[PDB]
């Protein structure tokens, strides 16, 4: 019932998927050897939404482990969670992506990704009722972005109709571990636009801000903002698997939070961020809780909300919690924000109440955001992209894999109307 | 991770790939005699073997048979396969024609019977690390061999090379510009990127930061080692955001001909000297952006990075990086060029550096090694340019490279090469 | 009732052989000294099936193992299953065939054929009804094609009505480890169509693929190739033996699965094949056992099934096992792969269910395809056998042991004509 | 399995018998007394007797006294049946003519009575084993008589030959092309396929891979020995695809004249050099593809192959024998002919080969020989037509010849059979 399928792809797709299962498996109390352990009963009645079933009570996780080289999924098989995933189910290669978009998606994603479908198609076919797909890269990278892209765009073709959701990492507006970041991005973002129904895009520069400043945690960086993001994708997927009051869905979301076809690139936000130390000093009501959710302070996207207007919002909330204080305090915000909000949708704000909470706490909430500030986030990789591509700063390495520059001035052109579409929607009504 | 290929060439070759293999032992705890102690790491520069002795897989070329006759003597004799060792009859004698076309030819073939037998012995193979000088015969001249048939055979597959470009005044040979430009000439179609290196530099740094006023080749090879080390970590050890080894010349090398990134590393500090200091992240990674500490010694503030690889090692923090690498980007006197915006790659490793027994720098609990790639190095050139004009002007030193079946128009063309080399760097100085 | 009586010839017969009576012996109970100690009654309701009896229990398999050289024999005989067969029943020359047809079909088979007969009759008068004979052989040698095809020639002519179905290796599609291949094989094909009821193409290359892909141990080849082909034929004549559901039988699979005489060359498969390892990460259900046994990773022919379409399909079921669930998911491969089944036959599947389960196992499907995918193959030898042909390689070997180069040109054109038949029948009704 | 009989001819034969018995006594753990410490296998090579002293089912043959004489003496005196070891009276003084029509006559008689006597012993024989010498006159013109004799009495039987083919360059006699053409017309229509070996060869691999500079026969012969246990094991030991004695000249004589497959074995790797090394089967497979190790000094990348026989011995994967092979059959390098597709034959026994006490080889886990049949030994024979057409030409030789019961046409018609010989090849070489 209402089944999804996991694909995790490139080094920080598999990091995220691999903090996203152990998150997961706490969830429902799932041992890493497979084994349930749990209390409750509710954890059994949707463990298959996420986990398969071997005698024995052995629960197989169906996610999908592809990269192009062996180096992250063999640490993940050596961690110690490891040992619960298919061993079948790790797609891996023998010569990774440079980080050059051309290699992961033409020359050698081509040549594993026959490879992937025969494992996402026994996964596709061992469910009665395939909701839709999930997806976890970076766009940055070459194989998060070549194969992912080219996955993508595959798994479309054959399942046009089920829903398929990209939890995607997008290059920081300042600091960048790599050079070709904006080639990278600007060829996977005109590559999504025709094919994700919805995108969560998040940056570690915005993740690095709620460490140190709402909480107070210095030493990690990936360990930790990785059990941000899989706290974050958990609570979306809350409703498909415990019971709740306002029941929200893959669906649900996207009919709520994507007006037209082309946007659909969100941006989420999580809480209660609050530090060990300074937790005792603070409420756990309603009221406090959604009034963090709207801040920039707390958005795991370097885009502020301030600077542009909300098309659409989505709260899932989860624990017992009041509807009528749940229903209360977005119509304040509604009327405290008028100006953040777009006048021509009469109503901004969708809520969804689960009623089993994430593990060590009673009450949390998903924000999730479609505002046009996210426009300022392509405009920035445009400004980048062109300056490099004036001069031809790196095509040689993009064309010698079999690819042309015809591509770039095409993926330049429709990230252009991308931008242009965004920036409609902030005239008022008349 | 998957194997990568180790090619010595010349001297100092030789010379510098024995202190890189006593770090490698010492990384995985290998013992000397090839037998490991009573993992998967290893795998990437070892052979595996029935017994427990490993193999490591590199190759040593030398025209000259008294450098290698060290290491088949040495405390690691048991440590390399017998047939690995290449020695031929006479040297080179300092000639870039006769370690190119009449010795180096009659032992170039032997070479590529061991790199094949041992590159077909790899699943997969990212590339070659190929170890050289400019300013000799073999490390020249049979170097430009390899290139050539290491492009034929096993063209599209990565080719890094370390070498020792001439150093701006001292000199250890005479006839320099002439050896060191006509490999320039024929290397630059057939690599991916030079990390160059001067001896002048590093021993202004032994005595500048090490704090020692009497070192030796067989000192600044061990310094060598780390950058390599640290380089090829990622294709070893676990460690969030790996840099795989074919990565550096995407992001280091904006057109095929620019791929000259100068070496730095950092931090370089005797024990006793250590234990003042704190080591923070900031200070290591500022420390790498100042003309006082680099292995080329070219100014950085003369010309404009356009390419910044950071190789991050130990228990290292990425917020901290993330914070340190942000300042620098806002920084008059740190100027990127124009046209690159995102300038930079971030490389993390959990493996903190290794100490030779003995060795002069301290136990660092952290290190990060930079591969920027700088238009200032055209000032580099351009000497070269000058000095190698001075005598072939009057045409000084060629009867003896004529004589060695070398046609008279080959400097003609090597310094219209080497000509073109200057505009290229000049126009991408500059914003269109 | 319904008495088999086995055939191996060759020294790949033999080891096939030898490996096809561990399995048979385990799945009666039998103990290599030919005493009885099973626990199950029906272990003795058909023993007689291939096991005949002598007082004190012991129990006398009917093989008739003959081969050209003792070499291979020995080896059994000293091995330590070798203590069961009847000493009578090796037939042993002094003067192997050097892989050349000829010699062991005309010169040295013809001496050495009258003696098994003398053996065959009397393992064949000592059954109350004979069904039909099993014969075990490769085609690429000499003595398992010589006089293989000399023998099952012979028992064609006082037995044509009784069944007579062979497991033959069949060359590898690109791997050779004789260069008479050709020769050998196109004769010996030139000469099963004749006699043979049904032929179980399969060849190592394919069975190979198993070893290592599906399965995770690369030591062993022909220990274990032959412990699978041995599993495969022990399924098929499992409803002889056992009750079942759906009782099948050597003649009810003929009718199935040989539209026309000239097409009975079918290729097997088996599942389930799982790792020890990965065991445990699976489901046992009838679904999943159905996926694999229509994809060409489990196929143990070097021909692929899609490049093809079937003409007749039968499984054959084992265990306790939902009838239901054995129908439906035929139906359902059926429509999925509307395009790899011929419609002027419409219905192409048959089952069969065993109630006992093979040894170590508790469910377990035999699958026997009949393809046209399989024509590729006899063009293959026919490619192979012209261009040597073309130049007389070796005919010399051939022409001076009693044959001429006329019979070569028949078995070219009769081969000719066999790939030209399973070709007419790809194109669709009307 | 059945019998098959050793015949040694020559001083070559009877020098590289030795060589090879002493290898049988170690796999069967004989004691060369003759008597067994205190199975099934050893009954092909070797006679029962009432008694533990089994005798070897061999013959020798030698005009001159002296070679055998050593035997007759040394440690094996007593494994040899005294009326096996057959001698004459004088040498044949490097003739053809006198091994072959004069003296050689007046012994053949005697050597057939023990051939007969030894053949009508064994219920079964799979054939005859023949060493000999081109470069001789008991090794080249006795043999003819025998392959002429064992062709009636029994026709239809396999006799297979190891051969000492002429070297190319170096050589130990001076009438080598005369007498060395002269049985190569005669026992071209009398025999299954010779295995040749050349002497230049052998001595090139000893130094280039034994690692031994001062080598001798007493080295090279058990070198030698090595390919015949390897291509006898089958006979002996069981494994998977046991290989038969008549099963090679199938596989390896597409046309009657065209049986001459040159001999290959690896690995042949010094005790201490193997310590570095993995010996996976590709490797070794892989090494014997290379014109650097073959027993005839024949480059095969001059010609194309048309038949190949690998005997795997050990413990060997066949999975990987297929793997190996096909990734061959996979490089433009290596070149098969247009007509054979269908070009190996494997065979595999489950015993690792023995080293012999003293012996210079180390102790192998695993090996391969083949027997591959290249075009490229056409170079051979033409060289040996050319300098025999040298000599011939001023009638140089031809009165030693004339002398001994020669017909003066016997030497053009050597040399048209072999003239018609390289057309054959020519033509097998091409694509109708
Ligand atoms: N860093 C470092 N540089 C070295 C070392 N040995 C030699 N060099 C450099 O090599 C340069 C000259 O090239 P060589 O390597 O000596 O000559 P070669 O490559 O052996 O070629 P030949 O002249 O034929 O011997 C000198 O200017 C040195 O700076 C060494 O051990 N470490
Ligand atoms: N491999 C090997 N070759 C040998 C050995 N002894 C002799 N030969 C070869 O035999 C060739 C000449 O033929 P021989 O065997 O010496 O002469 P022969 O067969 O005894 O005939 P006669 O001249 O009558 O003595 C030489 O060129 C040698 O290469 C040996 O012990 N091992
Ligand atoms: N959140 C998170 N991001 C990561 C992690 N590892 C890498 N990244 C991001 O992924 C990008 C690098 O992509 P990568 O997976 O290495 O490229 P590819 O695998 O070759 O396609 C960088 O911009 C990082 O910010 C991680 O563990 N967590
Ligand atoms: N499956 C299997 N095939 C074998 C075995 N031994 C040999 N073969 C095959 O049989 C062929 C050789 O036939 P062989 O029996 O030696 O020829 P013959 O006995 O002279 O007729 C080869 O192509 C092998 O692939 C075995 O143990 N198992
Ligand atoms: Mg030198
Ligand atoms: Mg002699």
């Amino acid at each position: 019932m209402r089944e999804i399928v996991h694909l995790q792809a490139g080094q920080c797709g598999n990091q995220i998927g691999a903090k996203f299962w152990e998150v997961i498996s706490d969830e429902h109390g799932i041992d890493p050897t497979g084994t349930y352990h749990g209390d409750s009963d509710l954890q059994l009645e949707r463990i298959n939404v996420y986990y398969n079933e071997a005698t024995g009570g052995k629960y197989v996780p169906r996610a999908v482990l592809v990269d192009l080289e062996p180096g992250t999924m063999d640490s993940v098989r050596s961690g110690p969670f490891g040992q619960i995933f298919r061993p079948d189910n790790f797609v891996f290669g023998q010569s990774g992506a440079g980080n050059n978009w051309a290699k992961g998606h033409y020359t050698e994603g081509a040549e594993l990704v026959d490879s992937v479908l025969d494992v996402v198609r026994k996964e596709a076919e061992s469910c009665d009722c395939l909701q839709g797909f999930q997806l976890t890269h970076s766009l940055g990278g070459g194989t998060g972005s070549g194969m992912g892209t080219l996955l993508i765009s595959k798994i479309r073709e054959e399942y046009p109709d089920r829903i398929m959701n990209t939890f995607s990492v997008v290059p920081s507006p300042k600091v960048s571990d790599t050079v070709v970041e904006p080639y990278n991005a600007t060829l996977s973002v005109h590559q999504l636009v025709e094919n994700t129904d919805e995108t969560y895009c998040i940056d570690n520069e915005a993740l690095y801000d709620i460490c140190f400043r709402t909480l107070k945690l210095t030493t990690p960086t990936y360990g930790d903002l990785n059990h941000l993001v899989s706290a974050t994708m958990s609570g979306v997927t809350t409703c498909l698997r415990f019971p709740g009051q306002l029941n929200a869905d893959l669906r649900k979301l996207a009919v709520n939070m994507v007006p037209f076809p082309r946007l659909h690139f969100f941006m989420p936000g999580f809480a209660p961020l609050t530090s060990r130390g300074s937790q005792q000093y603070r409420a756990l009501t309603v009221p406090e809780l959604t009034q963090q959710m709207f801040d920039a302070k707390n958005m795991m996207a370097a885009c502020d909300p301030r600077h542009g207007r909300y098309l659409t919002v989505a709260a899932v909330f989860r624990g017992r919690m009041s509807m009528k204080e749940v229903d209360e305090q977005m119509l304040n915000v509604q009327n405290k924000n008028s100006s953040y909000f777009v006048e021509w949708i009469p109503n901004n704000v969708k809520t969804a109440v689960c009623d089993i909470p994430p593990r060590g706490l009673k009450m949390s909430a998903t924000f999730i955001g479609n505002s046009t500030a996210i426009q300022e986030l392509f405009k920035r990789i445009s400004e980048q992209f062109t300056a490099m591509f004036r001069r031809k700063a790196f095509l040689h390495w993009y064309t010698g894999e079999g690819m042309d520059e015809m591509e770039f001035t095409e993926a330049e052109s429709n990230m252009n109307d991308l931008v242009s579409e965004y920036q409609q929607y902030q005239d008022a009504t008349a | 991770m998957r194997e990568c290929i180790s090619i010595h060439i010349g001297q100092a070759g030789v010379q510098m790939g024995n202190a890189c293999w006593e770090l490698y032992c010492l990384e995985h705890g290998i013992q000397q005699d090839g037998i490991i102690p009573d993992d998967s790491s290893f795998g990437t520069f070892f052979s595996e073997t029935g017994s427990g002795k490993h193999v490591p897989r590199a190759v040593f070329v030398d025209l000259e048979q008294t450098v290698i006759g060290e290491i088949r003597t040495g405390h690691y004799r048991s440590l390399f396969h017998p047939e690995q060792l290449i020695t031929g009859k006479e040297d080179a004698a300092n000639n870039y024609a006769r370690g190119h076309y009449t010795i180096g030819k009659e032992i170039v073939d032997s070479v590529l019977d061991r790199v094949r037998k041992m590159a077909d012995q790899c699943s997969g193979l990212q590339g070659f690390l190929i170890f050289h000088s400019f300013g000799g015969g073999t490390g020249s001249g049979f170097t430009s061999l390899l290139m050539e048939r290491l492009s034929v055979d096993y063209g599209k597959k990565s080719k890094l090379e370390f070498s020792v470009y001439p150093a701006p005044q001292i000199s250890t040979a005479v006839v320099e510009p002439y050896n060191s430009i006509l490999t320039t000439h024929t290397t630059l179609e057939h690599s991916d990127c030079a990390f160059m290196v001067d001896n002048e530099a590093i021993y202004d740094i032994c005595n500048r930061n090490l704090d020692i006023e009497r070192p030796t080749y067989t000192n600044l090879n061990r310094l060598i080692g780390q950058i390599v080390s640290s380089i090829t970590a990622s294709l070893r050890f676990d460690g969030a955001l790996n840099v795989d080894l074919t990565e550096f010349q995407t992001n280091l090398v904006p057109y095929p001909r620019i791929h000259f990134p100068l070496v730095t590393y950092s931090p370089i500090i005797s024990a006793e000297k250590a234990y003042h200091e704190q080591l923070s992240v900031p200070e290591i990674t500022n420390a790498c952006f100042e003309y006082s500490n680099q292995m080329v010694k070219c100014d950085p503030r003369r010309g404009k990075y356009m390419a910044c690889c950071l190789l991050y090692r130990g228990d290292v923090v990425p917020k901290d990086v993330n914070a340190a690498i942000a300042a620098i980007k806002t920084r008059r006197s740190i100027q990127f060029v124009d046209w690159c915006p995102t300038g930079f790659k971030v490389g993390i490793n959990y493996q903190p550096p290794t100490v030779v027994p003995g060795g002069d720098l301290a136990k660092v609990q952290r290190a990060v090694c930079m591969l920027s790639n700088t238009t200032a190095i055209a000032e580099a050139w351009a000497r070269l340019d000058h000095k190698f004009d001075l005598m072939y002007s009057k045409r000084a030193f060629v009867h003896w490279y004529v004589g060695e079946g070398m046609e008279e128009g080959e400097f003609s063309e090597a310094r219209e090469d080497m000509a073109a080399l200057e505009k290229d760097y000049e126009e991408v100085g500059t914003e269109s």
